[PDB]
């Protein structure tokens, strides 16, 4: 057709193009972030960098307030890699998801259930 | 008396090799409020019989009047110890005083024991009574007096009445009359009878808002009518998980 690229509708061969140019529209922030797993512990490492966008960075920019690592609760982290305000909108669902998790059912949410909840409102 | 205002917790009687054993907390409640501390709920009728109450102060007042008045127009009418009212006597007393104020709709707010000593085979101490000199405060031994010449009885506000081996009022007819149903038998020693009593008033103390643990004791044996030295019960928590601090359990959830 003319719209199976515009859309999330399947192309002939299959595939969901959007999804792919929203992958590539990750790619193009240029920023890395490496997570590691130890016997005990786990390290989340990023760039302080801004991801490369229409703005530049500027000198009077304040460099500290460049961070691509949330805390959603006090004991899960994440580090968000994109665009900054879909990262942003991210965050606070994944807050929003922790927090509607410990009231609904008296304990914490663990990394594995917070991911796939995530998951299951980006199918949407 | 339109309703309780001033009240009294239970009252638990229980016969053993010796007499009867009757036991209440000298505690009187306005409410949720405990303004009497040191108060008497447990009575002597004569030298063989009690009276204990739970329920209305003056009420129980009142009915303790009416029984003195009666033991002394007895004592004046006696000629010999045989003729002297019994727990019997008296009970049949209260439950008809209990039953047309009932019938006038005009009731006593509380239930009575009745409890004493059925005979006069045991002792000589109704050949001279005294009133107002109690010779007890020249120790001999107990009798040991026969269950069946023994004496407990109940009345209620609907003047239901009955007489058993251990009769209990309030809340210790829930917690006292399980342990004892569970675990009474005749012909218990004086310690015993202690024992079991004092785990009875320990699960009051523990279970029931309106009783506190300064303890009266009354024996009615041989010796006659003996109110013992008021003592405080020793009441300690059976549980660790009770102390173990609120900041030590997890801080999501209801841990409370």
């Amino acid at each position: 057709s003319m719209y199976d690229r515009h859309l999330t509708i399947f192309s002939p061969d299959g595939n969901l193009y959007q999804i792919e140019y929203a992958i590539k529209a990750v790619k193009n922030t240029n920023i890395t972030s490496v997570g590691v797993k130890g016997e005990n512990c786990a390290v989340i490492i990023s760039q302080k960098k801004m991801a490369t966008q229409y703005i530049s960075q500027d000198k009077l920019l304040d460099y500290n307030n460049i961070t691509n690592i949330y805390n959603i609760t006090d004991e899960i982290g994440c580090s968000m890699v994109g665009m900054p305000g879909d990262c942003l909108s991210m965050v606070y669902k994944a807050r929003s998801e922790a927090s509607e998790f410990l009231y609904s059912n008296g304990y914490n949410v663990n990394a594995e259930t917070l991911c796939r909840n995530i998951c299951d409102k980006i199918q949407v | 008396t339109l309703g309780p205002v001033v009240t009294g917790t239970s009252v638990i009687a229980i016969k053993y090799k010796h007499g009867i054993m009757i036991a209440a907390d000298r505690k009187a409640s306005y409410g949720s409020y405990a303004k009497f501390q040191n108060v008497e709920r447990i009575f002597k009728i004569n030298n063989k019989t009690v009276m204990g109450f739970s329920g209305e102060l003056a009420d129980a007042q009142y009915l303790h009047e009416l029984l003195t008045r009666k033991n002394i127009n007895n004592l004046s009418e006696k000629k010999r110890k045989e003729d002297m009212y019994t727990p019997q006597h008296y009970h049949s007393y209260v439950s008809r005083v209990f039953y047309v104020r009932k019938n006038r709709i005009d009731p006593l707010f509380n239930n009575i024991i009745i409890a004493g000593i059925n005979s006069q085979k045991y002792d000589n101490n109704d050949d001279n009574v005294l009133l107002y000199t109690n010779k007890n405060n020249n120790n001999e031994e107990y009798k040991e007096i026969h269950k069946d010449d023994l004496y407990i009885g109940f009345v209620d506000m609907h003047g239901t009445n009955f007489c058993d081996d251990y009769i209990t009022t309030g809340y210790a007819r829930y917690f006292a009359l399980t342990l004892l149903r569970d675990h009474y038998k005749d012909n218990m020693t004086e310690e015993e009878a202690r024992i079991l009593i004092n785990e009875c008033l320990r699960i009051l103390y523990f279970r029931d808002a309106t009783s506190s643990n300064f303890i009266q004791i009354v024996k009615v044996t041989s010796k006659g009518v003996e109110y013992e030295e008021p003592y405080i019960l020793p009441c300690v928590l059976n549980s660790a998980d009770y102390v173990y601090p609120s900041t030590l359990l997890p801080p999501a959830g209801c841990m409370w």
